[PDB]
């Protein structure tokens, strides 16, 4: 390995307000646990209020 | 695609009926 | 007998000082030859317009239906590109019952004046108000006739007029991909035409048809806009699994079929889908009127693709 | 098989409501376009 962190590896996917980085978190985790695997892709939801923000924050 | 076969069968039939008053 | 021979002559000639003539001295316009034919079917079909006219003066309906389709002197008209005998007709008073009749086999003015390329006669349609979509009896609209004899600028004159460019489920991008067609794919593609949409025989989307053909820039532009790696058709198969239908790999398709449907996308893209979705895909001028820079706009639009 | 702070897979053993719910799992008001 409000605030948070995570694996390092989780967060090689890239201290924006709380809901934001929120989910920023659940991204890394969600890519790489999907990334490269043999099912599919579940869809990563992206409620619409969070989303313009959200995206401002991916730089990816 | 057989989609668009039968939609040119249409535009076929479109032409010879427009056309037919001179057939 | 010599009346109607004479009166019909006086027409083919173009001779429309007689015609007046004999409109004043009673004869009626309103008779019929043996194919249902009118004088108004005769006169627009060999582009007399002054006859045209005269004939709408003194009574002569043309709503009339011929014996050998249904069809109506505008949809002549419409066939033969000629938008100023139109132009009078739609400005009578039976412009609502002529401006969308339907021949036997459902095709109205538009249909045809589509089918033909008839630019004017398309402007001409929409001018009057025509609908933009009627359906034929296979269930087809005006647009898809241009489409399939690739009349690009009635295309694009009825996708400005707001035809359905997703008719029966997204046929626009089918034909794109059919055809290999890759300016109309990118230019429906930039119009908003939706990407996820199955074909309701055998459920196939667009990514699905660009992996039959291995057209590697149709299924790239189709997941640049948002096309779902994972949808499956009515067999079950993913677009991917649709070139594994021809294997062997060594083909930059499927390597880069392979290379999308593995990795899921940028969460700035599935940020894209959202809002575009929420906003909606035919209403993605609403994004001008939006609080944010022109970088994120210009992403937003695909502009810089 | 698979405070003001805040995850991992699987024991409450941690080096810092199985007894579905998957990696994935105020925004303002949304602006009138996304209603």
């Amino acid at each position: 390995y409000h605030e948070f962190i995570v694996k390092r590896e989780h967060a090689l996917t890239s201290n924006i307000p709380s809901h934001v980085l929120s989910k920023v978190c659940m991204y890394f985790t969600y890519k790489v646990r999907y990334t490269n695997s043999s099912t599919e892709i579940p869809e990563f939801p992206i409620a619409p209020e969070i989303a313009l923000e959200l995206l401002m924050a991916a730089n990816f | 695609r057989q989609e668009l076969e039968s939609l040119m069968k249409e535009q076929d039939l479109l032409e010879t009926k427009l056309r037919s008053y001179e057939r | 007998l010599q009346e109607e021979l004479q009166i019909q002559a006086a027409v083919a000639a173009g001779d429309v000082h007689t015609v007046r003539k004999m409109l004043e001295q009673g004869y009626s316009p309103n008779g019929r030859d043996a194919n249902g034919w009118t004088l108004l079917h005769f006169s627009a079909a060999r582009g007399k317009e002054r006859c045209v006219r005269v004939f709408l003066e003194h009574g002569a309906d043309p709503t009339v239906k011929d014996l050998i389709g249904g069809f109506t002197a505008l949809h002549y008209a419409a066939m033969h590109g000629r938008a100023r005998i139109a132009r009078l007709m739609l400005e009578s008073e039976y412009r609502s019952d002529i401006i969308n009749a339907k021949s036997n086999d459902g095709w109205t003015p538009l249909h045809v004046a589509a089918h033909y390329g008839r630019d004017s006669f398309v402007r001409l349609l929409l001018e009057f108000k025509a609908e933009v979509d009627p359906l034929s009896d296979k269930g087809t609209t005006p647009l898809q006739l241009a489409i399939i004899r690739e009349r690009s600028s009635c295309v694009k004159i009825l996708l400005d007029h707001n035809a359905n460019i997703d008719i029966q489920n997204g046929f626009l991008l089918r034909y794109a991909v059919i055809k290999s067609n890759h300016s109309y794919c990118r230019m429906f593609l930039q119009r908003g035409a939706d990407t996820n949409l199955g074909r309701l025989e055998d459920g196939q989307t667009p990514l699905h048809l660009s992996a039959l053909r291995d057209d590697v820039l149709c299924a790239r532009m189709l997941y640049n806009y948002g096309a779902d790696t994972n949808t499956r058709n009515y067999e079950g198969q993913t677009p991917l699994a649709v070139s594994i239908s021809i294997s062997g790999s060594s083909r930059p398709c499927l390597d880069f079929l392979q290379e999308v449907t593995r990795q899921p996308r940028n969460l700035q893209d599935l940020c894209r889908i959202k809002i575009r979705q929420c906003i909606g895909l035919q209403n993605l001028k609403l994004l001008d009127e939006l609080p944010i820079a022109k970088v994120m706009k210009d992403y937003l639009k695909h502009k810089f693709d | 098989m698979d405070h003001k702070t805040t995850f991992t897979d699987a024991r409450i053993v941690e080096g810092i409501d199985g007894e579905q719910t998957r990696p994935q799992a105020s925004p303002p008001e949304l602006p009138d376009v996304m209603k």
